[PDB]
């Protein structure tokens, strides 16, 4: 890769420049894996009106089995993965700035 | 009857509107329309008009279409549209039922009371005892007023609950958004009064703002008063129809015609309860008649239109033209509205393929033509099948150069072939009055030439009449297939060969030296010469005669030509690096790249030719085809984040993915969704890959990484299909073009 595709390709496929340097203070969200649901369903409620689909998941005790079983096991890291590389299209705060609650990341 | 006492004036009509519709006291085949004349004078001065018809049973089925209607289901109809506070869309029941309607009255105002044309000198001459009009006559008197127009802005909130459109659409899986929403307001009316209004209508001297919080209470923003606009007139009229004299209120347009809506965003019901609200607080003191509220659109059918328009069939009286935005052609536009209005009388887009002849008197008429004819062409005619092969001499991929290759065609063969022989079957016209129609299409065929929205409008009305009846499109092939015939036969004499094409537009390869430039134009136009004259001799052979002389127009010169199947083909001129490519789908903006590219290559590929070198040339040409796509790949991977770059569009006649619940909501953006679709593609999680509606969602989007890999695909497959072609063609090979997209950069976008 070469010319300018090359930058776009480093800047888009590793972590943002300022992302590992030092700080005073931590700009994450952290917490449990229940409530790092819980804060995952707000945020994706905030994120459908203007495009992100819906996650429509499934879990034991429901009134339809269907497809896909298994529990909160490995569906909150792919979620959170998905939504940690989504990059920003323009001006606009990225999409986890609607789970991390800062519009600067 | 008597001429004793009609009084006659010189004016000009600029609008023609249904009034009322009604049975007289005892009548079971025939009722009764009034309509309604916006006239003007010579300085400029509103009048209100009013004439009154009679129109049977066969006219209406006529005019339908097929034999299952009655006048107590029109009658019912246009009471129950009388109404707006309780039943604002009648049209949506039945549109077919309001356009045989509408298409009647004018036929049979045309008819009685006489030839009526709109901005238009006119001798009216009406009768002082009755009230009404009770003749027209065409006269010349200086020159008429010229129509003014009247900016209009409406934007209205109207609020209806998600859970019924997702209903609506789930009955009909493949129904049009803005069609559900106008369904939803007609079940629940009460949406209209409770939303919020802001109109604003710039005329010439005045102005009109108005902001409605809830259109049921006074405004909270005013400027102007309606007495500025419109002027309410009471007329006491005493049709013929009645027992009792009548009365009617009727609005007055001042200092404008129509209205002009720009379509960067169009919505129907802003301007339905607008009107609506209009017609509620206007028509509220007892001791006048009620005129009927009805309109029609492409939003009132399931399946949507192509064409988007907005007609006014009654309320208010004069008609509203949206034209689109952001185009520095605007007063191009419009003025070309405004002049199919008037040529068409205005009832084209709505009424359709009525306009021209009933639905089921062509029948007849495509009889008579066929039967005239010729007995050859009546064979033809009788034989001929739509998957059908005559003379197109050439096959899948093959290339000709370097020759001196011609791309010739007739300008709007269909329509003038279309109107030559509706002449020729009006012999078989039961109705004499019905020519009147076949004249207006005359008309556009003499205007096609210069001006375009009569090709516009011939290009969307030919196939319509053609759809109402097959036998037309019958008799119109077998008289293409006859004149491709005569083509073939007279180019066989001329240094020429044809290659392709359809009969109305065709190309071909001529004989002559391809050195010399200053002997290859003196043939060419020889040849176009020949197959004019050829072509104006055989169709003058079988009495069909034509308004617009024949003109075979030569659509350039070129050296070599490539065709891969039989809609693609592409021309190329090597002394100055000009081409013509076609057959290539354009789906989107991504597709438009993707024929740049193709073009460039295919140049690139056919100027190495003129190496004469063997088989090495085609591993050469192999290597560009591989580095074009690799470009083409690479530069895609910086659009990675546009969505509407990689949108493609769906039309209603395709399958497509269902509509998320969250598309519900978007409220007003619903309403401009006539026909078109435009679906992009995005990846959730794992190998997911769903359908996103990109003009359903406010800006800007949010929206997980683009399946740019998918897109890419598919365009990828037309490019192959293209490249495999030319080199299968140039060098005869027999090795398909593959590109390895997921073996060398499918780890772009994953």
């Amino acid at each position: 890769l070469d010319g300018d595709t090359a930058k776009a390709y480093l800047r888009a496929r590793t972590y943002a420049p300022g992302a590992l340097t030092p700080a005073p203070a931590y700009c994450g969200a952290v917490d449990s894996a229940t409530k790092m649901m819980g804060r995952l369903a707000d945020a994706e409620k905030l994120l459908v009106p203007r495009g992100w689909p819906a996650f429509a998941p499934a879990s034991p005790g429901e009134d339809t089995a269907g497809g896909t079983p298994p529990p909160q096991t490995c569906g909150i890291v792919k979620r959170l993965l998905r939504l940690a590389a989504t990059e920003q299209q323009g001006p606009t705060p990225p999409a986890i700035a609607a789970l991390i609650r800062n519009a600067a990341v | 009857m008597d001429t004793a006492d009609i009084v006659w004036v010189e004016e000009s009509v600029s609008a023609i509107t249904l009034y009322a519709v009604w049975l007289p006291p005892r009548a079971r085949e025939y009722f009764h329309a009034l309509v309604y004349f916006v006239c003007r004078n010579a300085a400029g001065e509103g009048r209100a008009r009013f004439a009154e018809v009679s129109v049977t049973a066969t006219e209406l089925r006529d005019f339908y279409g097929s034999a299952d209607v009655s006048v107590q289901a029109v009658v019912a109809a246009a009471r129950a549209a009388t109404t707006p506070a309780a039943s604002p869309l009648e049209p949506l029941e039945n549109p077919t039922l309001w356009r045989a309607l509408y298409a009647c009255v004018l036929a049979a105002l045309e008819r009685q009371t006489g030839p009526v044309a709109l901005f238009a000198p006119l001798r009216i001459g009406s009768d002082p005892r009755t009230g009404l009009v009770v003749k027209v006559e065409r006269a010349s008197w200086g020159p008429p007023a010229a129509p003014r127009a009247a900016l209009l802005v409406a934007e209205a909130n109207i609020d209806i609950d998600p859970m019924a459109l997702a209903a609506r659409v789930a009955e009909h899986p493949d129904a049009r958004l803005a069609w559900a929403r106008l369904a939803a307001i007609r079940d629940t009316p009460q949406c209209a009064s409770a939303a919020s209004l802001t109109v604003n209508i710039t005329t010439g001297t005045a102005l009109f703002a108005r902001e409605y919080q809830t259109l049921a209470f006074p405004p909270i923003k005013k400027e102007g008063a309606f007495g500025d606009l419109v002027e309410v007139c009471e007329v006491g009229l005493r049709p013929r129809g009645h027992p009792q004299r009548v009365t009617a209120r009727v609005l007055l347009p001042r200092d404008y015609d129509y209205f002009v809506s720009a379509g960067e965003k169009f919505s129907a019901p802003a301007l339905v309860a607008l009107f609506r609200q209009w017609h509620t607080t206007v028509h509220a003191a007892p001791g006048a008649l009620a005129p009927v509220f009805a309109f029609l659109g492409p939003e009132f059918e399931v399946r949507g239109g192509p064409v988007p328009y907005f007609a006014v069939l009654g309320f208010p009286g004069w008609p509203t033209f949206t034209v689109p935005a952001t185009a520095e052609s605007a007063r191009d536009l419009v003025r070309g509205a405004a002049a199919a209005y008037a040529a068409l009388l205005g009832a084209w887009p709505a009424v359709g393929a009525r306009v021209v002849l009933p639905p089921r008197a062509w029948p007849g008429v495509a009889s008579a033509a066929a039967g005239c004819l010729l007995p050859a062409v009546r064979e033809a005619v009788a034989r001929w099948h739509p998957a059908t092969k005559i003379i197109q001499l050439l096959d899948p991929p093959a290339a000709v150069g370097p020759v001196w290759t011609a791309r010739f065609c007739f300008p709007g063969l269909r329509a003038q072939l279309l109107a030559a022989l509706a002449d020729l079957g009006g012999s078989g016209l039961a109705d004499p009055h019905g020519r009147t129609g076949l004249a207006r299409l005359d008309a556009l065929v003499v205007a096609a030439p210069s001006e375009p929205w009569a090709g516009a409008v011939l290009e969307r009305l030919v196939p319509d009449t053609c759809n109402a009846c097959p036998a037309l499109r019958q008799l119109l092939g077998g008289v293409m297939a006859a004149v491709c015939l005569q083509i073939e036969e007279t180019a066989s004499s001329v240094k020429f060969a044809v290659c392709g094409g359809d009969g109305g537009a065709f190309w071909g390869v001529f004989n002559v030296d391809p050195q010399d430039a200053d002997a290859a134009s003196g043939v060419i136009e020889d040849a176009r010469r020949a197959i004019e004259t050829a072509v104006g001799a055989v169709l003058r052979a079988n009495a069909v005669r034509l308004r617009h002389p024949l003109c075979l127009a030569l659509e350039g010169v070129y050296t070599h030509a490539v065709a891969w199947s039989q809609a693609g083909v592409w021309f190329w001129n090597s002394r100055d690096n000009t081409d013509h490519l076609g057959g290539f789908p354009l789906r989107g903006p991504a597709y438009t790249t993707a024929a740049g590219v193709v073009r460039d290559t295919l140049r690139r590929v056919l100027g190495l030719t003129t190496a004469c070198v063997p088989e090495e040339d085609a591993l050469t040409a192999r290597g560009l085809m591989e580095d074009a796509c690799d470009r083409l790949i690479l530069d895609a991977f910086n659009k990675r984040l546009d969505a509407e770059y990689w949108s493609v569009r769906v039309s209603p006649f395709e399958a497509s993915d269902p509509l998320p619940p969250t598309a519900f909501r978007g409220g007003a953006l619903l309403d401009a969704e006539h026909y078109w679709r435009r679906v992009v593609r995005v990846c959730p999680g794992g190998g997911e890959s769903v359908g996103v509606p990109v003009d359903l969602y406010p800006r800007p989007l949010v929206l997980p990484p683009v399946d740019c890999a998918h897109h890419l695909r598919e365009i990828l497959r037309e490019i192959e299909l293209v490249f495999t072609g030319v080199l299968a063609g140039v060098w005869g090979e027999g090795g398909k073009f593959v590109y390895p997209f997921d073996d060398k950069m499918s780890f772009l976008f994953a």
